[PDB]
DNA sequence: ATCAATATCCACCTGCAGATTCTACCAAAAGTGTATTTGGAAACTGCTCCATCAAAAGGCATGTTCAGCTGAATTCAGCTGAACATGCCTTTTGATGGAGCAGTTTCCAAATACACTTTTGGTAGAATCTGCAGGTGGATATTGAT
DNA sequence: ATCAATATCCACCTGCAGATTCTACCAAAAGTGTATTTGGAAACTGCTCCATCAAAAGGCATGTTCAGCTGAATTCAGCTGAACATGCCTTTTGATGGAGCAGTTTCCAAATACACTTTTGGTAGAATCTGCAGGTGGATATTGA
């Protein structure tokens, strides 16, 4: 289909700012938007790697929400709402 | 080609009517609840497993689940759970 | 005339706003592509369940919102109200990340 | 065979004493399982969901809704010092966060 | 009694530093280590088989468990050392 | 023995008896006790190879707990795998924040 | 008793921790943290002691408490 | 009469104490404290010579590690003197509060 | 850096004490060779789910202008915590006694795992049912220029 | 201490998407009768654990005397909100074609379960090193000058 590249810039300045709000942040320096995508990249990177490791092992091509739930559990970052 | 997969929904909803008769529960909300139940059931049996093992004891009894619960749950939450379990167990042995 | 709210007022409006809501603040499609980009960069020809991509955004947004809370504390301890890379790195470091 | 009461009823519970007894043996927690463990464990499971639903349902009341939803489950969890401790590492999909701003942030 | 990997750590010790020696306290650190790793790996293989409905932990599990727990580069060497260990075994 | 056959110095057999008995699954493959045994041995040599270096670095021939601490903490990868582990009598790596230095 | 943990002992600790200058309120702030730490660990350890029907707390009870409190200790069995 | 600038001795102590591994709390005072805290959970308990040390060991690693982070915060607050605020900030981002 | 006088700290031995490494022998595994037993890897196949796609609307992301008020640079000084010389009571040692108490072990009756048979409580879908989401409309309650 | 421009509030609406109520079939609890197995109740029993006695030698508690740091004031350069105009890229809709799960059946290769018999790892008891703890002597790092 089509080459995927630079999709992190997809997490726009508006979106992030919004997250700071929920997080109760009032003022945001200009440098924080990029330090965020960094952190965000690593987080996804680690969760996906494990999700996928669970898929390859179950001999599948389709990553399940269960794969992801199991991956987050391992990260000590448990999720409710998709367990089933 | 069955496919059927269990769930605790039936039992959550029963307990819901008991506490809040007039209240319903959205699906997404029942989803959280199931996760919650399997989660705790896992924490408690896991601890139970470990406890029975640490003691070269091959069985998980009502006495294991009870320590698992004291180690797992904080203060009041624990003190009430412990009661409910005992009460339920003695009521069961009384074959009641 | 032209009327204008003061610096900080609208921010607070949004803080109060987003804390009362629970919908995903990051846009969907744009997030799905990022998930596909990274995954595909670890293995290929991979499919994703509808809810799999959703179980990730939920966790991701719940992580950053929670991280921005910690970050806020560091800024406020720095006698500031403006968060900076500086604070995120201190939060993550204290967090053991 | 005469009437066959369910172990739950014998225990006075709503949760499945049988299902739990089963989820245990096939979970590989230990070789054997006493008959009073699934009972005791089902009793605690129900008490906890009853506690959470009570506060959740209260959450729903305090906002004119009559159907619990994730947001309500969260407000209850993050407001009950206890549950919060019990699930501090749990993240509830579609739950959001507790409304709360640091004072230093409010205007003069 | 009270068995411990103690004796084997010493053997392995000798292969890498046949001139070096270890302290009783250091030996305790090395057992607590082996037991830990032993638990975390056994643990995940246990889980892995349960997610997939299998009832037997096999090298396949043990290896994916290693992938999931050991840091990037350390995991590779271990996957190797482990795949080798089985080859030499099954052969003769 | 199965370990000499596997070529390992670690108790393949003992590892097998521990898996079956620590409630992990109903059955256990024949190679798993071998594999896991090999994996436990590799990580062991690695730590010892580094702690041994650390002892030598200190003009010593017996490895104490401090040497396992300096060995591990000074390795980004073992550190990541034991970050939530504390070595008794290990002490901490020497490190003083710049600002705290004089002049 | 908690007042048994002396000021210089706390100073010595912080030193190992890399702390150059110590504010006067740290000392009493440290002891509470110290107590809460020990209350949490002991409570768990004694729950294993009591469970194993013994009157003696062993390093193994401390080791398991610490393990589950997320404070894994290498050096006393496990 | 010879004197050292305030701080000079500190650094000397820092360096010394980051080289040693000995327990920095007097044994008895500590063993006395342990028996007490534990006395409010069960009565007349004995203690392995090794149980008391397991705690002292784990415990001193907690404070040392906690002073480490506390210091990062003090420094983050552009100070050089730790204060309860720093210990309070650290324990919180850690999730212990 | 200079000139000097403290203390500190780094090194090259030195010599016992105390852990350590090396011996000498026994139960509890670990191996073997049988005797089934069965978990889950193939061999299709029914059929959910996902990756695509087209399409029209408009909800938001993007840039830019303006300037309010925030972060960072400086100067300062009260006064807090460091560096010390002092003086002592309490923590560190350490054999010894005495005995609580972990283990060990030995039975045995209550408690479980098995097995083969029924007998319903659940779950996957039809069917009917109804919070409240998204729209309006005042009327309040909040901001901020003056 | 107003008043004008917004933003917030919350009571009323109305059928749609999303519950919750039947309905139908089994997968899986519940039923009895066996065949071990568990793991407590008495007894002991060596062995770690308190308690002593009792000093010695530290460290710990104290009171001074500043060196420095922390926190309060003041400024101001310009970073980063609030608003606005423009129009792109996500949303929301409604199928479609197979890609690939999930299911249903066959059949070994492989695992468990016994029984029997090597070997090994773990004890205590010798049988000796690795360094600690201490001396000197010699440059160093500091702080006064
Ligand atoms: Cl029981
Ligand atoms: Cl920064
Ligand atoms: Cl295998
Ligand atoms: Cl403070
Ligand atoms: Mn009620
Ligand atoms: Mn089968
Ligand atoms: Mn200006
Ligand atoms: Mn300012
Ligand atoms: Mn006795
Ligand atoms: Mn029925
Ligand atoms: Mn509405
Ligand atoms: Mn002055
Ligand atoms: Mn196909
Ligand atoms: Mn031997
Ligand atoms: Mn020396």
């Amino acid at each position: 289909r089509k080459v995927l590249r630079d999709n992190i810039q997809g997490i726009t300045k508006p979106a992030i700012r919004r997250l700071a709000r929920r997080g109760g942040v009032k003022r945001i320096s200009g440098l924080i938007y990029e330090e965020t995508r960094g952190v965000l990249k690593v987080f996804l990177e680690n969760v996906i790697r494990d999700a996928v490791t669970y898929t390859e092992h179950a001999k599948r091509k389709t990553v399940t929400a269960m794969d992801v739930v199991y991956a987050l559990k391992r990260q000590g970052r448990t999720l409710y709402g998709f367990g089933g | 080609k069955r496919s059927r997969k269990e769930s605790y929904s039936i039992y959550v909803y029963k307990v819901l009517k008991q506490v809040h008769p007039d209240t319903g529960i959205s699906s997404k909300a029942m989803g959280i609840m199931n996760s919650f139940v399997n989660d705790i059931f896992e924490r408690i049996a896991g601890e139970a497993s470990r406890l029975a093992h640490y003691n070269k004891r091959s069985t998980i009894t009502s006495r294991e689940i009870q320590t698992a619960v004291r180690l797992l749950l904080p203060g009041e939450l624990a003190k009430h759970a412990v009661s409910e379990g005992t009460k339920a167990v003695t009521k069961y042995t009384s074959a009641k | 005339k032209p009327h204008r709210y003061r610096p900080g007022t609208v921010a607070l409006r949004e803080i109060r706003r987003y804390q009362q809501s629970t919908e995903l603040l990051i846009r969907k499609l744009p997030f799905q592509r990022l998930v596909r980009e990274i995954a595909q960069d670890f293995k290929t020809d991979l499919r994703f369940q509808s809810s799999a991509v959703m179980a990730l955004q939920e966790a991701c947004e719940a992580y950053l919102v929670g991280l921005f809370e910690d970050t806020n504390l560091c800024a406020i301890h720095a006698k500031r109200v403006t968060i900076m890379p500086k604070d995120i790195q201190l939060a993550r470091r204290i967090r053991g990340e | 065979r005469a009437k066959a009461k369910t172990r739950s009823s014998r225990a006075g519970l709503q949760f499945p004493v049988g299902r739990v007894h089963r989820l245990l043996r096939k979970g590989n927690y230990s070789e054997r399982v006493g008959a009073g463990a699934p009972v005791y464990l089902a009793a605690v499971l129900e008490y906890l969901t009853a506690e959470i639903l009570e506060l959740a349902g209260n959450a729903a009341r305090d906002n004119k809704k009559t159907r619990i939803i994730p947001r309500h489950l969260q407000l209850a969890i993050r407001n009950d010092e206890e549950l919060n401790k019990l699930l501090g590492r749990v993240t509830i999909a579609q739950g959001g966060v507790l409304p709360n701003i640091q004072a230093v942030l409010l205007p003069k």
